[PDB]
């Protein structure tokens, strides 16, 4: 009986600037460079650095 | 040439774009080709070109 599933897990999923990658969770690091982050919806965003 | 290496061949052509082009290596969480080009420029629009 697969009613009995409520939720089923999957990942969260992402561009490095325009090419996509799905990763379990909201946050990132695989950058390298030094750069981390964090998701918190589905959206697209601009960010910068000074 | 046809033994070179990506590697070798990335800082050539910085020099052959004058860096006026700009390109990175980036992945599609593609495994065995993980590796994707992208090529990008600045206008508002597609016009950057």
């Amino acid at each position: 009986d697969a009613s009995l599933h409520i939720q089923t897990a999957q990942n969260a999923e992402f561009t490095l600037d325009g090419i996509k990658m799905f990763r379990s969770s909201n946050t990132v690091t695989d950058l390298g460079v030094g750069m981390t982050l964090t998701l918190n919806k589905t959206g697209e965003i601009n960010f910068d650095v000074q | 040439d046809k033994n070179t290496t990506y590697r070798d061949l990335a800082d050539k052509i910085n020099e052959a774009s004058g860096g006026e082009i700009v390109a990175k290596i980036v992945n599609t969480g593609e495994k065995g080709t993980p590796y994707r080009l992208t090529l990008t420029s600045k206008e508002t629009g597609e016009d950057s070109a």
